[PDB]
C-alpha cells in the first residue's frame, strides 16, 4: 500500500488520442519513475508532467 | 427580422464546424505515405557475424579451465572433470592433463581477456572474400564483442572508414565469404550453459552502421556445407516526433545514434549492473565486468530473464528512423564431389573437414530501389485555415473580400 | 543477492536503504549471538535463511540472481515465477525479511553502533 494501486498500471504506450508530451509514468520493475510520451489517452492515472511529481506520489 | 434569425442560426452552425476543425488540428493527426524510390546507389549494409563456438579449444589454458571451467560445464563445483564425461577418448585426456591443478597457483582472469584471446580468429575463419569483385581481407572486418563473445563486423563504417556501396541489384554486387567454422577447435559439451551450444555454424545480422548488432536476439542463422544466398531488400521507416508522434530523435545515453537495439543494451547494461554490480564484457560503461561465477550465479539468469521474462524493465521509445532488410535464403551444397578434392589440397584438410567446416555466404540486393513508408502530418496550418474560410463561403458566403469589408465598417 | 534485497525493501519502504545497512548486529546478512531488538532480529532469520540456503540447497545468496513481483500490496510480492528451487527459496528468504521489516520500529541509535554490543 506505500504506493497508489494505479501506479503498478501500464500507462498508454504508443497509444494516439491527441497531441504527445513529455510525460513520466512508474516503472514497476526498476521500482522508479520514467520518461515516455504521453498521447492523451487518459487511460489510468499512472502519467504525471514531471518526474519529480512521479517520483513523490509513485515511489512509495 | 426572420433573416437577421437566419444569418446568426447558419453563424452558429459554422462556428460548431469550425471548432471541430481547430480541435482536430490540435490533435496533430498523422497519415502513413508509402513510397517506391528509385536510386542509383545504395549504401551497403554493415555484417556482423559470430562463431557458434564461443571459445577455442586449443586456446584454453589451464589458467582459463580453472577460472572458467564450471561456467562452461567443463569442471563442476569442485574444480573437476565430472564422470558424466560426454567425452571422446583424447580430448579427455586433454582436458584431464589440463584440469591437474595440484599445486597450481591461479593467475589474474578476465573474461574479456578471455574472449579477445579464446575467441575465433577472423584470420582463420576467413578463407576468402570478395566484395563487387575487390578482395577484402580479415583487416576490413571489426572486433565486436557481443554475448556470443568475439565476433566481426563487415563495412562497419567506423574509425573514418567510409561506407560500402552498391550500384546494381544481384550476386555480383554484394558480398561473398568463404569460412572455415573450425568444429576442431569446438569446446566440447558436456553440459548446458548460456555459452555452449548444440549447434555448429555462425550467426549473422545485416543491419545499418547506425545500429550495433544484437545478433543473439535477431540474427539469422547460416550452416556450414552450404553456400548460402541472402537477397535483400531496404525499406526506410520514418516517424514523426510529438507532438504527432512519439518517435525519439537523438539520445543525450551509452549510443548517440538512437535505436531500438541500442535502447535494448543501454538497458541490459543498467539492468546488470543494478542487479549484478557488474556488466558484462560486452557491455558499455564503467563498471568492473563480472567474474566467470559471476556469469554463472547473476549475469546470465539475470540477462535472460530480462529478455525472456520482463514485460516492463525496458520498453523502448520507437525512433524517427528505422532501416530495415528484407530477406529471402537459400542454399546449394558445398563441397560437390568433383571439388572437395581440390578445396581439401587448397586449404590441407581432409575431404570430410571440408565437408563439415565449409560455408560460402552471399549477401546482396535483389533491386537498387527502397521502399519508404512515412508517417505525414496530415492537417498543417495551411489546410487549417483555408478549411475554415471555405466553410465561411458555405455557410455565410463570406469571402477574404466579405470580411476586410467589415473592417472598413467597423 | 543484496540488490534484490535492496528493491524488495523500496517496493515496501521508503526507508533509505542505507539505514539498514550496518545498523544493529545482523543488517545486513552479518553474524552474531543476541539481536537488539525486532528489526536486528528479523535480519537474524534473514542471515539463518541464507545460511540454510547455501548448507541444504547450495545457493550463493549473496552473489546468486533472483526475480520478484512488486505488487501494490507488501503480502503480494512475489517470487512464484522464479525457475529453481534456489531461485525460489533465497526469493523467499528476502520477501520475509521486507516484511519483518514492516512489522519492527526503528531506533536510529541502534544504527551503526560500537561492535562490543554483539
Ligand atoms: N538446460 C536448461 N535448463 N535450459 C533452460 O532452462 C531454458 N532454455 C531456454 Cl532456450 C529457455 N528459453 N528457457 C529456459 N529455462
Ligand atoms: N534462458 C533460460 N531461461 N535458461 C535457463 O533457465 C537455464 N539454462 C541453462 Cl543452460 C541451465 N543450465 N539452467 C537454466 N535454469
Ligand atoms: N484540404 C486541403 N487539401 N486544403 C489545401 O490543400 C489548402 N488550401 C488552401 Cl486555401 C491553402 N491556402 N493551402 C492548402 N494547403
Ligand atoms: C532520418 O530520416 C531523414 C528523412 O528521410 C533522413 O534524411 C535521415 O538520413 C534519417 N536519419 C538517419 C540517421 O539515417
Ligand atoms: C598441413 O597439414 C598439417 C595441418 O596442420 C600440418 O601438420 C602440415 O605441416 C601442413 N603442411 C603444409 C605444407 O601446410
Ligand atoms: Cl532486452
Ligand atoms: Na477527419
Ligand atoms: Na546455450
Ligand atoms: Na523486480
Amino acid at each position: 500500500q506505500i504506493r497508489p494501486a494505479f501506479c503498478y498500471e501500464d500507462p498508454p504506450f504508443f497509444q494516439k488520442c491527441g497531441a504527445f508530451v513529455d510525460s513520466y509514468y512508474f516503472n514497476r520493475s526498476r521500482i522508479t519513475c520514467v520518461h515516455f510520451f504521453y498521447g492523451q489517452c487518459d487511460v489510468n492515472q499512472n502519467h504525471f508532467t514531471t518526474m519529480s511529481e512521479c517520483n513523490r506520489v509513485c515511489h512509495g | 427580422v426572420v433573416w437577421a434569425l437566419c444569418f446568426m442560426g447558419s453563424l452558429a452552425l459554422l462556428a460548431l464546424v469550425c471548432t471541430n476543425r481547430i480541435q482536430y488540428y490540435f490533435l496533430y493527426p498523422h497519415v502513413t505515405k508509402l513510397d517506391e524510390v528509385a536510386a542509383t546507389r545504395l549504401t551497403f549494409p554493415a555484417v556482423t557475424f559470430c562463431n557458434l563456438n564461443e571459445f577455442r579449444f586449443s586456446r584454453v589454458t589451464k589458467n582459463d579451465l580453472y577460472h572458467a571451467g564450471e561456467l562452461l560445464a567443463l569442471l563442476n563445483n569442485r574444480y573437476e572433470i565430472p564422470d558424466t564425461q560426454t567425452a571422446d577418448e583424447k580430448q579427455l585426456e586433454i582436458l584431464q592433463d589440463k584440469a591437474n591443478f595440484r599445486n597450481f597457483k591461479p593467475k589474474p582472469f578476465n573474461m574479456l581477456e578471455f574472449y579477445d584471446r579464446a575467441g575465433h580468429d577472423i584470420r582463420e575463419m576467413l578463407l576468402s572474400c570478395f566484395f563487387r569483385g575487390e578482395q577484402c581481407s580479415p583487416e576490413d572486418f571489426k572486433v565486436v564483442f557481443t554475448r556470443y563473445g568475439k565476433c566481426y563486423t563487415f563495412n562497419a563504417g567506423q574509425d573514418g572508414k567510409p561506407r560500402l556501396i552498391t550500384m546494381k541489384g544481384g550476386t555480383g554486387n554484394g558480398l561473398e565469404i568463404m569460412l572455415d567454422i573450425q568444429q576442431d577447435e569446438y569446446l566440447p559439451v558436456w553440459g548446458e550453459t548460456d555459452e555452449t551450444s548444440f549447434e555448429a555454424g555462425i550467426k549473422v545480422q545485416i543491419h545499418s552502421q547506425d545500429e550495433p548488432p544484437l545478433i543473439d536476439q535477431l540474427g539469422f542463422g547460416v550452416a556450414p556445407g552450404f553456400q548460402t544466398f541472402v537477397s535483400c531488400q531496404e525499406q526506410r521507416l520514418i516517424y514523426l516526433p510529438p507532438p504527432w508522434g512519439d518517435c525519439k530523435a537523438t539520445t543525450g545515453e551509452f549510443y548517440d545514434t538512437y535505436s531500438i537495439t541500442a535502447c535494448r543494451i543501454d538497458c541490459e547494461t543498467r539492468y546488470l549492473v543494478e542487479n549484478c554490480n557488474c556488466r558484462m564484457v560486452h557491455m558499455p560503461g564503467d563498471a568492473p565486468y563480472c567474474t566467470p561465477e559471476q556469469y554463472k550465479e547473476c549475469a546470465d539468469p539475470a540477462l535472460d530473464f530480462l529478455v525472456e521474462k520482463d514485460n516492463e524493465y525496458c520498453v523502448c521509445e520507437m525512433p524517427c528512423n528505422v532501416t530495415r532488410y528484407g530477406k529471402e535464403l537459400s542454399m546449394v551444397k558445398i563441397p560437390s564431389k568433383a571439388s572437395a578434392k581440390y578445396l581439401a589440397k587448397k586449404y590441407n584438410k581432409s575431404e570430410q573437414y571440408i565437408g563439415e567446416n565449409i560455408l560460402v555466404l552471399d549477401i546482396f540486393f535483389e533491386a537498387l530501389n527502397y521502399e519508404t513508408i512515412e508517417q505525414k502530418k496530415a492537417y498543417e496550418v495551411a489546410g487549417l485555415l483555408g478549411d475554415i474560410g471555405g466553410q465561411m463561403g458555405l455557410f455565410i458566403g463570406a469571402s477574404i473580400l466579405t470580411v476586410l469589408e467589415l473592417f472598413d465598417y467597423a | 543477492n543484496l540488490n534484490q534485497f535492496r528493491l524488495m525493501i523500496k517496493c515496501t519502504n521508503d526507508r533509505v536503504w542505507a539505514d539498514f545497512v550496518d545498523y544493529g548486529c545482523y543488517c545486513v546478512a552479518r553474524d552474531s549471538n543476541t539481536p537488539v531488538d525486532d528489526l536486528d532480529r528479523c535480519c537474524q532469520a534473514q542471515k539463518q535463511c541464507y545460511d540454510e540456503a547455501v548448507k541444504v540447497h547450495g545457493c550463493k545468496p549473496l552473489v546468486m540472481f533472483y526475480s520478484f513481483e512488486c505488487r501494490y500490496l507488501a503480502s503480494d510480492l512475489d517470487c512464484s515465477g522464479n525457475n529453481t528451487k534456489c531461485r525460489n527459496f533465497v526469493c523467499n528468504c528476502d520477501r520475509t525479511a521486507t516484511l519483518c521489516i514492516l512489522t519492527a520500529t526503528y531506533n536510529r541509535n541502534n544504527h551503526k553502533i560500537d561492535p562490543s554490543r554483539c
